């Protein structure tokens, strides 16, 4: 009952359904004057040590990085006042999905005071608007968590390897606005069964979802590069993350030099 | 913005904000309007509210219409119904509520339900106040500023949860989780009180609570409830009540609702029915959609 057996085949085809009604323009990047995929990348690695700080779930940085996509899709912003649209995203966030979310005042606080409370309040409203209030989205995590229950048996450094590579994928938009969550979801799961215990994609999983290591081919290419030069990344702070036993030293496994496909 | 609406009448108020009854000018529909109170910006509860209702559109469950933000008022546009169930079943204390008119509510309440549990809503705070009724015989699930989004599986979400009366004994004894299971419980307790019109379970504590839910239905040990004996408020200094014959907790009940009122009510969360099931029952072999007798 806490894998609802009743519902989650109509909650799974519910959320593939809206998947598509919340996603990012995927050319938003160029049509932006003043940003780019480089300053977008500083500001998502801020924001996964927030919610490392202020102990945050995981699903909390993801919708985050989903209302800052959408916003920035229809709204031209300046490089001065990203990290504002920032600080109102992941505010929202945690107010949509926390038990005890952070107070207004120590999101001014880790601003550095580059902002008031005011301006984060204000912001907040002009997210609110834009987005006409639709902030229950799919995420990443919410087909991770479903692929999980199809291991013979659970694996524990599976999972949280799988969080890792998809965590990993919020940072660069080239190329992952192209991808839809279910997509490098699937992904995700296929190279961490792989690189740990050497078993593929399963057929209970072509059944649930209709994706073949065919379909997910292009997204797996680009992972795989992803997790190899993830050493080598200006940003590092989802690396610091998962150094941390709480997800298993997952990002100290050594990643696979082929895969096979 | 409000310049469509005029206020007829304040109809109820409380920690949430005030509700009136209004009517658009140029159209001549009657809303209610919820005006929610205005510290730490938008409220979460306002937040949760109104994006899960936008997503939900069903029959039995309250239609949002609009949302008006002036950046100093929030009101939300609603379909008018005229009363809750607890007034309702207050103003029929004189010899109570006929049985197809109990089926016909708690069948409309299941198929709520089911469309909130299939688009991963949970409710969290079911009760009489909280469902309302119209002139043309229909029921629906109001009040969404408890509810939330769930994952599959779940995690741990929020303790202080549902109403005590009719707050699920997971919930009670400190489980790590919950589900689906505990939005059950709640209709349950409602079934009951619609049939007998006073609430089934009237605890004045947690302890009382739980005490007074045992006397009824047993206390449950390992062979009724795996694991039940290893949760976090679980005393072993609990007294050791034996169970109830259903026949004597709701007498006038015949069978078939007997049957679908212990599946609502069985203890272990991975054993109680499930809304989309209940709809099969035996007990809505004969369900018709009759209008409010009064
Ligand atoms: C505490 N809760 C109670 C329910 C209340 C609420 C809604 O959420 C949504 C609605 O469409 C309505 C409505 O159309 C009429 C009434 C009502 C009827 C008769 C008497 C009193 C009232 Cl308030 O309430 C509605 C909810 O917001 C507040």
């Amino acid at each position: 009952v806490n894998e609802v057996p009743d519902y989650h085949e109509d909650i799974h085809t519910y959320l593939r359904e809206m998947e598509v009604k919340c996603k990012p323009k995927v050319g938003y990047m160029k049509k932006q004057p003043d940003i780019t995929n480089s300053m977008r990348a500083i500001l998502v690695d801020w924001l996964v040590e927030v919610g490392e700080e202020y102990k945050l779930q995981n699903e909390t940085l993801h919708l985050a990085v989903n209302y800052i996509d959408r916003f920035l899709s229809s709204m031209s912003v300046l490089r001065g006042k990203l990290q504002l649209v920032g600080t109102a995203a992941m505010l929202l966030a945690s107010k949509f999905e926390e038990i005890y979310p952070p107070e207004v005042a120590e999101f001014v606080y880790i601003t550095d005071d580059t902002y008031t409370k005011k301006q984060v309040l204000r912001m907040e409203h002009l997210v609110l608007k834009v987005l006409a209030f639709d902030l229950a989205a799919p995420t990443i995590n919410q087909f991770l968590t479903q692929y999980f229950l199809h291991q013979q048996p659970a694996n524990c450094k599976v999972e949280s390897l799988a969080m890792f590579l998809g965590e990993l994928s919020l940072i660069d938009a080239d190329p992952y606005l192209k991808y839809l969550p279910s997509v490098i979801a699937a992904a995700a799961f296929h190279l961490a069964l792989y690189t740990v215990t050497g078993q593929s994609w399963p057929e209970s999983l072509v059944q649930k979802t209709g994706y073949t290591l065919e379909t997910l081919k292009p997204c797996l290419l680009d992972l795989h590069q992803t997790y190899l030069r993830a050493p080598q990344h200006a940003q590092q702070s989802i690396r610091e993350k998962y150094k941390n036993s709480k997800y298993h030293g997952v990002s100290l496994l050594n990643p696979p030099e082929t895969l096979n496909v | 913005s409000m310049e469509n609406f005029q206020k007829v009448e304040k109809i109820g108020e409380g920690t949430y904000g005030v509700v009136y009854k209004a009517r658009n000018k140029l159209t001549g529909e009657v809303v209610a309007l919820k005006k929610i109170r205005l510290t730490e910006g938008v409220p979460s509860t306002a937040i949760r509210e109104i994006s899960l209702l936008k997503e939900l559109n069903h029959p039995n469950i309250v239609k949002l219409l609009d949302v008006i933000h002036t950046e100093n008022k929030l009101y939300l546009v609603f379909e008018f119904l005229h009363q809750d169930l607890k007034k309702f079943m207050d103003a029929s204390a004189l010899t109570g509520i006929p049985l197809p008119l109990i089926k016909s509510y708690l069948f409309q309440l299941l198929q709520g339900l089911a469309f909130c549990h299939s688009h991963r809503v949970l409710h969290r705070d079911l009760k009489p106040q909280n469902l309302l009724i119209n002139t043309e015989g229909a029921i629906k699930l109001a009040d969404f500023g408890l509810a939330r989004a769930f994952g599959v599986p779940v995690r741990t979400y929020t303790h202080e949860v549902v109403t005590l009366w009719y707050r699920a004994p997971e919930i009670l004894l400190g489980c790590k989780y919950y589900s689906t299971a505990v939005d059950i419980w709640s209709l349950g307790c409602i079934f009951a009180e619609m049939v007998t019109r006073r609430a089934l379970f009237p605890g004045d504590s947690e302890i009382d609570q739980l005490f007074r839910i045992f006397r009824t239905l047993g206390t449950p040990d390992e062979v009724v409830w795996p694991g039940v004996t290893s949760m976090p408020d679980y005393k072993p200094s609990f007294p050791k009540w034996a169970r109830q014959d259903f026949s004597k907790v709701v007498p006038p009940l015949d069978e078939d609702g007997r049957s679908l009122l212990s599946q609502m009510l069985h203890y272990d969360p991975n054993k109680r029915i499930s809304a989309k099931a209940a709809l099969a029952h035996p007990f809505f072999q004969d369900v018709t959609k009759p209008v409010p007798h009064l």
